[PDB]
RNA sequence: AUUGGAUAUGCCAUAUAAAGCGCUUUCGAAGAGUCGAGUUGUUUGCAGCUCUAAAUGGGUGGUCAUCUAA
RNA sequence: UUGACCUCAAAUCAGGUAGGACUACGCGCUGAACAAUAAGCGCAGGAAAAGAAAAUAACCAUGAUUCCCUCAGUAACGGUGAAGCGGGAAAAGCUCAAAUUUGAAAUCUGGCAACAUUUCUUUUGUUGUCCGAGUUGUAAUUUCAA
């Protein structure tokens, strides 16, 4: 009969079971067209006042006033750190173009 | 302020009243929907077996009930819940199959064109 | 003022000799109106209500989600943008992807214009995707003429900041 | 209760459907030409096949048909 | 589609793009009154986003408030009491200056047919979401009170509750 | 060793850039979307079927006049 | 059991080969057992009918995970064997896949956790599964078998492999190694992998046509022998399907050996092709290895074989090669082989200028333009899968001109 | 007298339609003056001000787990 | 020029809607004294609010919200003072934005004309036609559980 028996026990015995990888934890992941839209809304839109100074300081090879120009608007290191790496790869995409 | 508890044996009354209420709504189908067993999540209780919010999709499919008729003959379905050992899947999917010998499905009138 | 060159390269539209013969091809392929369409399904309708296989319809493309689909999908042999569009990041970015994904584009004026091969007040962009044989060597003349009046010309002039 | 849901549901068990006009001259069309038993074939026909059904909906077409 | 454009444009916000058109509309809406009603919104991705549809029923309004509570609050508020007869159902920045911080904020009109008939935004009709913003049930107003689920976020334990049988 | 000295940036002790192309000055020869083509394209519309079937329905049921009945009632 | 009988009948399969009587009986007891067959031996039903009985035995179901994990060198062979283990599978219950390099690997994680029993692999993506993909079961498996072991070890997969055996258990699991060549590294892995004492088994032509006219070349010198005997060699069965039915479409009735991969009909339409004195047959390279070759005019090669080796050995009545203008390499390879060759020249006027057609005729039609795309992206996968990767470098190859062959205006959106 | 959910049954039914399950040599978009950083006030939350992001990224926890905000 | 589009206005134009009152309970804002305290101000309903995890946990794991009991006068803090688990009452899940319907804006308000319908001659719709809205995006489809 249907009945559920709360308490005691029903079994010490375990058998692990591996799970798949649920839909929401796919977040984050970069998308093909996602990746292309950012690419010209970055060309289009321009730089930032900050991101051109940055720009500036990288072109002259002070990259340690530039990390430091980073954080100190940004915020944080990994943020500050992640912004140069774009702006140097969009200094090296525009010399191989010009 | 104080909170008095003269209304104690007049809640009792009036939740009474809503089963019987509920009941007569639907008369043959339990008043309770069936829920799954579940081991609460502490090394104080997890010998512990007690009830659950609903069923996974994963003892769902194992049983032969979809999600989506699941919900139509009382069996709730969790989408949060999931089965880390055969041993909850096999306690909820046999709770599952249980219910379903002892159930009684009423057919439905459908609606059905002359042709095509 | 000053404006940046994304939103420079607007006032610089296609020529009135170029727009005109634009206009002409435009208008061979405008989508039929809600009567036209009304009367094309009720004519079918008494074909199947007593008794009783077609081509693929030819149109111009609107709407700017829709435009902007079929630039990605490289679908699109010409893509004419209004010169007007309210907001103008509307469209601001589709000179950049069009040059992009190779699709002969120019900027065209009175975006009511556009609206009215489309049987509709506004369209922020016209997009012609894949018209007839008997048009095939209008569309490539056209192709060539924005080539020349549109993207030959300006060109060093949509990298400079305008205004001013 | 049980035996009411089992007669009911006799009751209501017809659930192979017929054919309408369009129907039976749209796969009896396609029939004619590749035979019965080749319906990969018979999808692959754009000018019968004109709704580009599969091989799996012109399969269930024969079937109602024959019934 | 454009709105993934638009919605990524817009993270640039003082970009030469975006920092002109900022610079240019602020000035432009310093012209009008402090609350106007807006033709279409000037961010139809976030308008979009946030429940907006282009029919009959749904209208933008923008407002221009002080800087220096919340300002995005004060803006639904006020365009609230503007506009007595329409719900307030959302409201987003849509630029700012020195002075002015500016929104955009979508208004239902309940009585409208078109959004009578309509189950999507039927809710909005019913009598327990007149002045949603008055009563902090907007986006910003939740947030506002700190409503939400986790440890991030009275009178049941200041209470004396003595039973039948004690 | 970093030698905890000081890089002389420690508090203690064009304006008008030409427009750049570093992603749009070549050209993307695929389409940005690799999903299948739906049959839909490759085949009559179902949406105009619907209302053909639905207006064929009231043709028969008397609710829109023909074509051929249309003129007939204007003259 | 009867059913795999019912389902061998059902290929026309009677009687059996001759390196199936030291293999089959063998491992039918789940001994492991060191093959070692050449080309067309026929080894595909000799490793894959002992298991499926072993799946049948043991009843194993989509939830007990893999049973038997397949490894071969390329896509080609791995699709060859995944169609062949889909014909002995006609009758049964326990599930069958395929996952391959280039393919999408989201969607193989999503059918690798549903439980496929029995899983056809290539050692670049199984290693990436075995180490990335999340709720894959493999703890139940059982049956191992290697295909080609020499040609995996020529490919660079020696590492891969050497992962593979460390993550697979190894306690009371049958495995298999087969190879045409037994060299050191062979016989380095079979140590390694296999269980101590195992049942040990025992003139050219071409043309410099660029990929743009690659298929217009082809269809000009069809149309000029239409009264010999053509076969064509290609890279790929998906690039055999959508040529053949491309070639049907523009009124140049063509015969392939893919028919609908089904083996009995492969092997009626080889039996008629070699009875008919004149006729043209489309086939792979795959599909053709270890084939008895008729008596054949014209024999070409419209896409470069993924073994130069075999290649040379296997043509030794004339001989076509089409070779692009970047694959100009694969002529100095072949003076290291030492063959005499002949450079065929052709007048551009005579080919035959009906791309636009071609192109409004794939555009126009569902079927041919799905073809097209699992063609195209089928033969560029191949490409990057070739062994001469200085030769034929996948990066030097031009993807415009090669889509323009397939009747693309542009080029697909195809990964890899 | 006014009503609600069912049952039975007649008629009508635009089904060339619309679904669930199953399988993949094909794909899979996810919310910004926000998150966050500094600082100043109200009672950690909230608010102002200055600055201002990311894409297996981001949040919260104990390399791992869990969650998927605006 | 005609003429479309965008504006900016006007009308004793048509159809609507808001105010004020109550305020025990409810949700915001504001605030002294002897504390989200009274007051002050704003806004609802028959309940309100909250609500389908950017939640807990560290387990054999749990599974929206709300309320009760317990945890507990405990941790923590500096006398204040929770929460997870656990036991109950009740249980129900879903909707968008971000995808090309593109082989066909498939969507919607209104006017008018008929036909119905009613707690009701007072109510609520249907069908047809025209106009408008809408491609700067209305339907179908999708919401990560996919």
């Amino acid at each position: 009969a249907p009945g559920l028996v709360v308490g005691l026990n029903k079994g010490k015995t375990l058998t692990k079971r591996q799970l798949p990888e649920r839909p929401s934890r796919r977040k984050g992941h970069l998308s093909k067209r996602t990746a292309f839209v950012r690419s010209i809304v970055r060309e289009v839109a321009g730089f930032a006042p900050y991101e051109r100074r940055v720009m500036e300081l990288i072109r002259n090879s002070q990259d340690k006033r530039a990390r430091k120009l980073a954080k100190k608007r940004l915020g944080t290191l990994k943020r500050a750190k992640g912004k140069i790496e774009e702006l140097t790869s969009v200094i090296q995409s525009s010399r191989l173009a010009h | 302020y104080v909170k008095t508890w003269f209304n104690q044996p007049g809640r009792k009354l009036r939740r009474r009243q809503a089963r019987q209420t509920k009941a007569a709504k639907i008369a043959p189908r339990p008043v309770e929907a069936i829920r799954p067993a579940v081991k609460p999540p502490t090394i104080r209780y997890n010998m512990k077996v007690r009830a659950g919010r609903g069923f996974t999709l994963e003892e769902l499919k194992a049983a032969g009930v979809s999600r989506r008729v699941a919900s139509t003959i009382g069996i709730p379905v969790d989408h949060r819940r999931r089965n880390r050992s055969e041993e909850s899947l096999q306690r909820n999917v046999e709770r599952i199959k249980v219910y379903l010998a002892h159930l009684i499905v009423f057919p439905r009138k459908a609606g059905q064109p002359k042709k095509g | 003022l000053k404006v940046p060159p994304a939103i420079a390269q607007f006032q610089k539209t296609l020529d009135k000799n170029t727009a005109t013969q634009v206009f002409k091809l435009l208008n061979k392929y405008r989508p039929e109106t809600a009567a036209e369409k009304k009367q094309r399904l009720v004519a079918e309708a008494e074909a199947v209500a007593n008794g009783k296989v077609s081509k693929k319809p030819y149109n111009v493309k609107y709407g700017l989600n829709h435009v902007v689909a079929l630039i990605e999908a490289k679908k699109a042999k010409l893509v004419l943008i209004a010169s007007d569009v309210d907001p103008i990041e509307l469209v601001v970015f589709l000179p950049a992807l069009c040059k992009k994904m190779g699709v002969p584009y120019a900027i065209v004026k009175n975006k009511a214009r556009l609206g009215t091969v489309i049987h509709q007040k506004t369209a922020a962009v016209l997009a012609v995707t894949e018209v007839r044989e008997e048009d095939k060597n209008e569309l490539a003349s056209i192709v060539s003429a924005v080539d020349a009046n549109f993207s030959a010309k300006y060109d060093e002039s949509r990298r400079k900041w305008g205004g001013g | 209760l049980e035996e009411e849901a089992v007669k009911k549901a006799a009751r209501q068990s017809n659930k192979m459907l017929p054919l309408s006009a369009f129907e039976h001259a749209y796969i009896q069309r396609l029939i004619n030409k590749y035979g019965t038993e080749d319906f990969e074939s018979m999808a692959k026909d754009v000018k019968l096949n004109s709704k580009l059904f599969n091989g799996s909906k012109l399969k269930n077409l024969y079937i109602r048909m024959k019934a | 589609g454009a709105y993934k454009y638009l919605e990524e444009l817009a993270k640039k916000k003082q970009s030469d793009v975006n920092l002109f058109l900022s610079r240019v509309r602020a000035w432009e809406y310093r012209q009008m009154n402090v609350i106007h009603r807006a033709s279409r919104p000037s961010r139809p991705d976030k308008a979009r986003r946030l429940g907006y549809k282009a029919k009959q029923g749904y209208v933008i309004y923008r407002i221009r408030v002080r800087r220096g509570r919340s300002a995005r609050c004060t803006a639904e508020e006020r365009v609230g009491r503007y506009c007595s007869n329409l719900r307030v159902l959302n409201s987003y920045w849509v630029n700012q200056d020195a002075t002015y911080k500016f929104f955009e904020v979508i208004l239902v009109d309940p009585s409208h047919k078109a959004i009578r008939r309509d189950p999507r935004i039927n809710w909005i009709v019913n009598p327990v979401h007149k002045h949603r913003e008055s009563r902090g049930l907007t986006s910003i107003g939740k947030k506002s009170r700190g409503i939400g689920k986790g440890h991030r976020f009275w009178l049941r334990h200041n209470t004396l509750s003595l039973r039948r049988y004690r | 060793e970093i030698d905890a000295g000081y890089s002389s940036d420690s508090s203690t002790e064009d304006p008008y850039p030409d427009y750049d192309d570093f992603f749009t000055n070549t050209v993307r020869e695929t389409p940005l979307s690799s999903a299948p083509e739906p049959k839909r394209r490759f085949a009559p519309s179902k949406h105009e079927q619907k209302r053909i079937l639905q207006l064929a329905y009231a043709i028969r049921k008397g609710r829109i006049l023909t074509s051929e009945q249309r003129a007939e009632r204007e003259r | 059991s009867e059913n795999i009988q019912k389902a061998i009948k059902e290929m026309g399969f009677e009687t059996m080969t001759e390196i199936q009587k030291r293999s089959i009986p063998p491992l039918l007891a789940g001994r492991d057992v060191l093959g070692a067959a050449k080309t067309g031996s026929g080894k595909t039903l000799a490793f894959l009918i002992p298991t499926i009985e072993m799946l049948y035995a043991l009843k194993f179901k989509p939830r007990n995970g893999t049973g038997v994990i397949i490894i071969s060198p390329t896509r080609e062979l791995a699709l060859q064997i995944f169609g062949v283990a889909k014909e002995l599978l006609k009758y049964h219950h326990q599930t069958f896949g395929i996952v391959i390099g280039g393919a999408n690997r989201r969607a193989e994680a999503d059918k690798l956790v549903k439980g496929v029993n029995l899983l056809v692999a290539t050692p670049g993506r199984l290693l990436d599964h075995l180490q990335n993909t999340k709720g894959f079961v493999f703890r139940n498996l059982r049956s191992l078998v290697i295909d080609e072991a020499d040609r995996i070890l020529e490919i660079g997969f020696e590492d891969e492999m050497r992962q593979i055996m460390k993550i697979l258990p190894s306690e009371n699991r049958q495995t298999l190694l087969f190879s045409a060549t037994q060299t050191t590294k062979v016989e380095d892995l079979a140590r390694i992998s296999l269980k101590p004492g195992p049942l040990y088994v025992n003139e050219q032509g071409y043309v410099v046509v660029d990929s743009d006219k690659r298929f217009l070349l082809l269809f000009s010198f069809l149309k000029r022998n239409l009264k010999k005997k053509v076969i064509v060699f290609m890279s790929s069965c998906a690039s055999v399907k959508y040529m053949a039915e491309l070639l049907n479409y523009i009124d140049l009735p063509v015969l392939d050996l893919h028919g609908k991969q089904k083996q009995q009909r492969r092997t009626n339409t080889f039996f008629e092709f070699c009875n008919a004195e004149k006729g043209i047959l489309l086939c792979t390279n795959v599909a053709a290895r270890g084939l008895d070759i008729p008596a054949v005019d014209w024999i070409v090669q419209y896409d470069p074989p993924d073994d130069p080796r075999d290649y040379i050995h296997r043509v030794g009545g004339k001989s076509l090669m089409f070779l692009a203008p970047s694959e100009l390499g694969f002529l100095r390879y072949l003076k290291t082989a030492k063959v005499s060759l002949n450079e065929f020249e052709f007048p551009a006027n005579k080919v035959a200028n009906v791309q636009s057609q071609l192109e409004k005729l794939v555009s126009k039609n569902y079927y041919l333009q799905q073809s097209a795309k699992d063609g195209y992206r089928s033969y560029l996968q191949a490409y990057a899968s070739y062994s001469l990767k200085s030769i034929f470098d996948i990066n030097k190859l031009d993807l415009a001109k090669v889509a323009k062959s397939f009747g693309f205006a542009h080029p697909p959106n195809v990964n890899i």
